[PDB]
């Protein structure tokens, strides 16, 4: 099944021997800051573009329809 | 040991327990597992509905009614199935934009992509004959302003159109194919699904980084049954929100009226799922270049594991223009709710052309300039 | 077009809007009664039966008094004729016509529709319905309307054929609540939102159990997620790649 | 066009320098090098290329995709004193593999195909 | 509070006009240039629904506080 | 740190023939816990509007 | 890759590429697609 | 190879063209494509039929005469559909018949008797209910007959019968949830036929010679397909002589009288498919115990491959045992269209004790005997 060359040394402990979630709430506003700093680029151009185009979009639907009054 | 001596247990073993998976995935890898599931779901909640809808014109839209109020927990069945269509559709389709960031349609995957793609097209169809069987004013206008569009081929356009209706118009002969052809179709897209699965085993699944992941792989059983029941988790509560609190949220309203062919809505739309299509239907003022242009984006969509360069986060160019792409779609998701206007006819216009233009332009091309700016 | 579209409706302060609120079933009896006295002459809701108002809006007796009070046709009898009886739990509720084109014909060609489903057959369904039924204003300069037809600017086009109907007084409930107009339309905008969603205090309490069940079980899921990854995500791997 | 392209080879350069500048920062985190992108099954050249190479490339290879890979499923990065010493840009595979490109580039003129296929499984 | 026989919501309706006096003038100005019209399709429904939306939307919390 | 006992390991854990019946008997009794908190909730929140509030006022 | 980056490689000659009698006795297979059509049809005033 | 690069064209290759198989196979190996393509003919008339036909009384019978009178190739459609039933139940149980005259269910190949005896039992419940669907007097009395046969288990009885009837009697809600049974069954039998032929693959087939046949093995694919092409040519034969010139021969002409819930019909017989299990329980003058047999029999069918000892010939007293056991079951199929009288109810019993006799005690002493004469 695929042999692989490779020269380590592996350790693993059992999961009876440490903490199951407790670390979860201290690395909790790391993680989300560094999310956000990962993805901050691509998600804030996501929502410039769709946000701008829409809103240029409803702006001028407003206008076609005062256009119409009398 | 006990495996290998029985062959459903040795492919069961095989492909479910002690399959080699890489240690690196993260949650972006649920949506397969999400998929299948909403489609037992569909087919679960589907069959038992069946004991009670009846397929005809006099009985269909009445006996939904029954259903609602006097079958024990019918209602529940109803709105289940209704909603999950939904969950179904949203599942699969962040399902393929993981695999359109990541560039997993690439070799040697050209045949899971391309299932996938056969998989959504009877997805899409499924589902639109089956919003029909409630025989509603949004179930009738639909099905005919869509069967419509095959007069849109010349000579022969009206006779496919007739050949399918049943008739002059659509009429009680169509619904009770539409019924037929709706039962059908989901176990089509069971075996489908097995076949898709199977074709991605031979060679397993990519990893978040992109790279070879062959020195580091884990069973599968012990450890992404429960990373996968967790997201199913995640997904039965936004489904028990959906059916309990906002049952007709994704809804019409027009669809609770009964159908009537002397007098059509003000604004006949579809579902939200089906919003991007009649979008760039609705762009183009010419029924066979709107049909054509349709036909393009699924061979686009076909053609994207041999035009398509550039992969996850180290290919950063097609990073970037990966949410442009995002945008747009859901651009013309919402383009497609709104009315016929000027300023929406150019925007779902321009929108169409940025999508062809990411399609067929942007993927193979800036992924060849970032091959050459990493490897040249 | 604007016109077409007509006058969006306010949103009014309902008391069951909120997902832990319930009916209000005093409001769907007093809405009942005015179903019985101004709608039902010319509105069908044909998908009501008399044993779905037991436990929601009557007793039991007061439920058979009611519909004991209605002529039903039944039949074929043994000489093969069609005779009328007393209505019972099981019946449907009176439609005033015996089908749409005599409808049509009472009203002027338009068909006065089913109230069943009405309120879920609306865009902003409740706050629409009290809307128009209080809402039979003065039509603006340049707009005309035909005989037979009134101004409604709620109405989509505004020009309904349904006439004011709600007047001061014209009902006497039986407990104690003076009956204005504006009264009588949100009783009656209360009855029909139950009866498009007859079962929302039902629904309302399996999903708070639900979502209670599935918040606890979402932690426990990730407790054994957590557990079972532990010695991969806490593994030591030394090699003598530096790079 | 052959009077604008004797300069649009340094901006491309400019532009090359400035991608594997930003990518290699990326790449550096993980401890991988820039050929470690390279995947035997999504290509045959580099699947040719990879085992024309001493076995000892191949150990240190696997063990930085495995290093990088133990950090990708720890949420991890490495730490300082790792990721000063760390080089993107030392490249093991490029020569061997440009050889196994134009060899297969120089028989394709001539007709014949890459004495190779692609990885086939089961 | 105390329920009344006679029906609050035009006088309520009444009470919340001063609040939309500007949607008002637009509306008396679109009704005053359209006057001299023959073709029979010049119409001021849009500032009459603005008019009417700003006293609604001002009249909507202050109609069921007196009602049951 | 915090570790379950031997002897209610020896009892109720050890064999699955055992914790099952345990199990199903947790089971109902937190259905009826879950049951009954819900219920008091949305019976106190919504009190007189509901049909059963109206009847014992009849009385 | 197959598709596009064969193209961008150079892998794809005139001499890999399929001969032009190769391309006739292939695109000869369209008409038994025409005349299958024209056979489960049958709309014809041909027959005479 | 081609089929060396697609995975698809790998299984098909190694399982339909390249698979080796016995070279002194003779016609009675033909017994299972025949069944497939009578259960695959089942379901595109039966898919085909659920365009026309509406599953509520008051509306079936009239749905089903419009199919028959009024669209176009209906007649054909509905009597290819009601006669292929009977095609279907004459081959799988001649394939049983083969099996049960070879031994074919012996070691290594347990696991391919057990699915067919599972087939066998969807298949059984599958005609039942598709036979209620018309709305007949024949379709409302058996399912009355069959269904209120529940009140034989003890305390828990009757609530099955009202759970099962959706009522208190049969009526619209068994119409309605009957159909949803049967249009979803016949998916579980392609399945379990494809686990069934996968089974049978692992080990190959027997021979008419009853030895080792591995070193004379020959390609399914060139050999044994215009070989299953001439029986699959008779068998059509057969059907169309049945659709076109006696199409209400193996009926009842009962069922062409809408269904009356107050006037029951003189006889009530079902399909001739069913009778022997209908004499069977028919015999034994007790509910209780004709039900417990009859789940004997079917106990007795799960329990053959490792009680049954004995295979064609070579094995002579066991092959003569088989035509007194088939003399007994077409004894027991005649038996079942007769009405009930003291002289038919001795010989039902007789014959049922004989059947449990040669199923019980024959096949497993008589073979033991065998072997110790042969090998001894
Ligand atoms: C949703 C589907 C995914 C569920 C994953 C199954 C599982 O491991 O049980 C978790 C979970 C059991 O809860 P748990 O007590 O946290 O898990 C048991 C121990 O933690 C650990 O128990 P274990 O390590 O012995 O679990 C091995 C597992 C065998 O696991 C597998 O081989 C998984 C095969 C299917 C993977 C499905 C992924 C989608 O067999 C079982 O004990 C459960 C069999 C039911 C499947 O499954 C459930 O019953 C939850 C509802 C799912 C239906
Ligand atoms: C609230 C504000 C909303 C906005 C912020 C969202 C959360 C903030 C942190 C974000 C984050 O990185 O999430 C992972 C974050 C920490 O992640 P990490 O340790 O860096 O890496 C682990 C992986 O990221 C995660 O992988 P894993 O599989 O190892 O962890 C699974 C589990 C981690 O397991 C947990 O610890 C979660 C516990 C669930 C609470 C349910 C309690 C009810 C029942 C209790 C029963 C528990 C039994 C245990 C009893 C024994 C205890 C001795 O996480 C979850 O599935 C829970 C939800 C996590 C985020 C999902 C939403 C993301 C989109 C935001 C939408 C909001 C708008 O975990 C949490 O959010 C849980 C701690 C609670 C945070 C509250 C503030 C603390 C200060
Ligand atoms: C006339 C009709 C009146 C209708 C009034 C209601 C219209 C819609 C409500 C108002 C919407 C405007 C603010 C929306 C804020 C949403 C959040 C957001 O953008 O954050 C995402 C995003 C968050 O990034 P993340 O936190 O990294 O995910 O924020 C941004 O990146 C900033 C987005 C700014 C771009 C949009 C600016 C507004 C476009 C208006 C264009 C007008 C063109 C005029 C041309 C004609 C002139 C004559
Ligand atoms: C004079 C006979 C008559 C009475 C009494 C009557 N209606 Fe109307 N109703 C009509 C007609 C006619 C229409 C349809 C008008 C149209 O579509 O142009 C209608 C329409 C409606 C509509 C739907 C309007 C829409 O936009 O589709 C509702 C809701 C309604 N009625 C409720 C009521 C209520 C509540 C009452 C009692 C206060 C009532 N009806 C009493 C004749 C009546
Ligand atoms: C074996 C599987 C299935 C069966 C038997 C089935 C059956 C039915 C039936 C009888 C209805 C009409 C009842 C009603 O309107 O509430 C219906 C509605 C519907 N079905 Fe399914 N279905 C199946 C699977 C699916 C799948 C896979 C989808 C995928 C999207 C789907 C989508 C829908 C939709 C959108 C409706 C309309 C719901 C509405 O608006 O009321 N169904 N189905
Ligand atoms: C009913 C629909 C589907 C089901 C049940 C399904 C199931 C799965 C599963 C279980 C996986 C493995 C893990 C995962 O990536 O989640 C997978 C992977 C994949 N699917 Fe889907 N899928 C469906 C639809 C689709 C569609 C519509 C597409 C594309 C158009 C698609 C493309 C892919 C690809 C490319 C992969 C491999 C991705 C990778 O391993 O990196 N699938 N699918
Ligand atoms: C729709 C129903 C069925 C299908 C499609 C089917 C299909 C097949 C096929 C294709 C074969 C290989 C060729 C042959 O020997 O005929 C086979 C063999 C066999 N089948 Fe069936 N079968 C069905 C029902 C059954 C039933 C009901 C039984 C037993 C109760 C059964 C037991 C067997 C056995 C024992 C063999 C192996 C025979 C031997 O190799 O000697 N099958 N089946
Ligand atoms: C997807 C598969 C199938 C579908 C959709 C289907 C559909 C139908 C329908 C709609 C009817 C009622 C109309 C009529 O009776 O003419 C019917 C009747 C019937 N079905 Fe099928 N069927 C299927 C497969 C089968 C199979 C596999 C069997 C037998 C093992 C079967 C046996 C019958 C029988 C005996 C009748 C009664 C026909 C009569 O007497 O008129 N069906 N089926
Ligand atoms: C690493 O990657 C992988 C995953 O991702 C993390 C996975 O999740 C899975 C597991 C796959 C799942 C859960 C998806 C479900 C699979 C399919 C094929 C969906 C279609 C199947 C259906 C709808 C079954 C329903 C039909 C039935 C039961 C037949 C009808 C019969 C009766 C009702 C009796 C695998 C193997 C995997 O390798
Ligand atoms: C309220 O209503 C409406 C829908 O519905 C919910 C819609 O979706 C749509 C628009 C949807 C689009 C453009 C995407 C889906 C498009 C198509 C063409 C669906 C495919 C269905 C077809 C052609 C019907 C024919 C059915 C067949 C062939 C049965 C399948 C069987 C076999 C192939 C053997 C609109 C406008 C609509 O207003
Ligand atoms: C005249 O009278 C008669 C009939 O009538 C025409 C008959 O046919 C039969 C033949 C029937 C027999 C022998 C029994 C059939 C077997 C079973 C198990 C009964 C059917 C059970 C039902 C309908 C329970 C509901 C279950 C359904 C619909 C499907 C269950 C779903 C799955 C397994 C996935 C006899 C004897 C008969 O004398
Ligand atoms: C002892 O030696 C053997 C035999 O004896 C000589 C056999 O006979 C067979 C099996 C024979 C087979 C598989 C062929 C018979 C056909 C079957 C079972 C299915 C019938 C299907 C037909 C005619 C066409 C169906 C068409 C379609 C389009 C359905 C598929 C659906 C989709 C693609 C969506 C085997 C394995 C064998 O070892």
């Amino acid at each position: 099944r695929q042999n692989i060359p490779l020269r380590e040394i592996l350790y693993q402990l059992s999961p009876y021997q440490q903490d199951v979630i407790r670390q979860t709430f201290t690395n909790a506003p790391k993680t989300f800051l560094r999310f956000f700093k990962e993805k901050g680029v691509g998600l804030a151009t996501f929502g410039v573009l769709f946000f701008g185009i829409k809103g240029y979009t409803e702006h001028e639907m407003h206008q076609e329809r005062l256009a119409e009054r009398y | 040991r006990m495996h290998n001596k029985i062959q459903l247990l040795s492919v069961l073993n095989t492909h479910l327990v002690a399959y080699p998976t890489p240690m690196n995935l993260n949650y972006s890898w649920n949506g397969g597992s999400l998929a299948g599931m909403m489609l037992a779901s569909q087919m679960l909640t589907g069959i038992l509905l069946a004991m009670h809808y009846v397929g005809h014109v006099d009985y269909a839209f009445a006996s939904v009614q029954h259903l609602m109020t006097d079958v024990p927990s019918g209602m529940i069945l109803r709105y289940a199935h209704a909603n999950g269509a939904s969950l179904f559709f949203i599942v699969v389709y962040l399902h393929v934009l993981r695999g359109m960031y990541y560039g997993s349609g690439a070799q040697p995957r050209e045949i899971v992509w391309i299932s996938g793609v056969v998989i959504l097209l009877v997805m899409i169809i499924t589902a639109f004959i089956g919003y029909v069987l409630p025989w509603g004013q949004m179930s009738f206008w639909g099905a005919t302003v869509i069967t419509s569009l095959a007069t849109a081929i010349p000579v022969v356009g009206k006779h496919i159109m007739y050949w399918l209706w049943g008739g002059f118009s659509v009429d009680n002969p169509t619904l009770n194919r539409f019924y037929s052809f709706h039962y059908t179709l989901p176990f089509i897209l069971a075996g489908l699904s097995v076949f898709h699965i199977a074709a991605l085993h031979q060679y397993g699944s990519t990893n978040p980084l992109g790279v070879n992941s062959q020195s580091s792989l884990i069973s599968f059983g012990s450890y992404f049954g429960a990373k996968d029941l967790v997201g199913a988790l995640f997904l039965a509560l936004v489904f028990s929100i959906l059916v309990f609190f906002y049952p007709d949220l994704l809804g019409h309203p027009d669809n609770l009226i009964p159908a009537n062919p002397y007098s059509t809505p003000q604004h006949i739309v579809p579902e939200w799922y089906f919003l991007w299509v009649y979008a760039i239907l609705r762009s183009i003022p010419n029924k066979a270049m709107g049909v054509l242009a349709i036909g393009l984006v699924f061979a686009s969509l076909f053609a994207m594991p041999f035009i398509g360069l550039g992969g996850g986060k180290f290919r950063i160019i097609t990073e970037w223009l990966y949410w442009t792409f995002l945008a747009d779609v859901l651009l013309l998701t919402w383009l497609g709710g709104n009315e016929i206007t000027p300023i929406t006819s150019f925007v779902g216009q321009c929108c169409t052309a940025y999508l062809f233009f990411y399609l067929l332009v942007c993927q193979p091309l800036v992924g060849y300039l970032e091959t050459q700016f990493a490897h040249g | 077009n604007e016109a077409a579209d007509g006058l969006h409706a306010p949103h009014y302060p309902w008391g069951h809007e909120g997902v832990l609120d319930s009916y209000d079933h005093a409001a769907i009896r007093r809405g009942h009664k005015v179903y019985q006295q101004v709608c039902a002459a010319c509105h069908s809701m044909q998908y009501l039966h008399w044993r779905q108002l037991v436990g929601v809006c009557y007793t039991e007796e007061e439920a058979k008094a009611l519909a004991a009070e209605t002529e039903v046709e039944d039949g074929p009898n043994d000489e093969g004729e069609m005779f009328t009886r007393e209505g019972r739990l099981f019946d449907a509720f009176p439609s005033p016509y015996a089908n749409e084109q005599a409808a049509r014909y009472a009203n002027g060609g338009a068909y006065p529709p089913d109230l069943t489903l009405i309120s879920g057959g609306r865009h902003n369904g409740p706050n629409y319905i009290f809307s128009l039924l209080t809402g039979y204003r003065d039509p603006p300069a340049g707009i005309s309307i035909r005989e037979g037809l009134y101004y409604n600017p709620y109405f989509p086009g505004g020009a309904i054929a349904m006439p004011k109907m709600l007047v001061d007084g014209g009902v006497e409930y039986e407990d104690g609540t003076p009956a204005s107009a504006s009264q009588q339309a949100k009783d009656i905008t209360t009855f029909l939102a139950w009866a498009s969603y007859p079962y929302q205090d039902e629904m309302r309490v399996m999903g708070i159990k639900a979502c209670l069940m599935i918040s606890i079980l979402i932690g426990f899921a990730a407790y054994s997620k957590r557990l079972r990854w532990a010695p991969i995500k806490s593994q030591r791997i030394v090699m003598d790649v530096v790079n | 066009t052959s009077l604008l392209k004797q300069v649009a080879l340094p901006v491309f350069n400019s532009l090359a320098t400035t991608y594997r500048s930003v990518v290699g920062a990326k790449l550096a985190k993980y401890g991988l090098r820039f050929d470690d992108l390279q995947d035997p099954l999504k290509d045959e050249d580099v699947a040719e290329a990879l085992r024309r190479l001493p076995p000892d490339v191949v150990v240190a290879r696997n063990c930085r995709l495995r290093r990088a890979l133990d950090l990708s499923c720890k949420h991890e990065a490495l730490p300082k004193d790792l990721l000063e010493k760390q080089t993107p840009e030392l490249s093991y595979l490029q020569d061997v593999l440009n050889e196994v490109r134009a060899e297969r580039r120089e028989r394709a003129q001539l007709g014949a195909p890459a004495p190779y296929t692609r990885i086939y499984y089961d | 509070v105390e329920y009344t026989e006679d029906d609050p919501k035009p006088q309520i309706e009444e009470d919340c006009k001063p609040h939309c006096v500007k949607e008002w003038a637009a509306y008396k100005a679109c009704a005053e240039r359209i006057k001299d019209d023959t073709t029979g399709q010049a119409h001021c429904s849009g500032q009459y629904f603005d008019f009417w939306k700003c006293v609604d939307h001002c009249a909507a919390p202050k109609i069921f506080a007196h009602l049951k | 740190v915090m570790r379950l006992s031997e002897a209610l390991y020896q009892t109720f854990f050890k064999r699955s023939t055992v914790y099952i019946p345990m199990l199903l008997v947790g089971a109902y009794f937190s259905n009826e816990a879950i049951d009954y908190a819900v219920d008091k909730m949305w019976t106190t929140r919504n009190k007189g509007k509901l049909f059963s509030d109206i009847i014992a006022e009849r009385t | 890759p197959i598709g596009v980056w064969s193209v961008f490689q150079g892998y794809v000659t005139p001499a890999r590429l399929p001969s032009i009698q190769t391309l006739t006795r292939v695109g000869a297979w369209g008409g038994v697609v025409v005349v299958g059509g024209l056979y489960m049809v049958q709309p014809w005033d041909w027959l005479a």
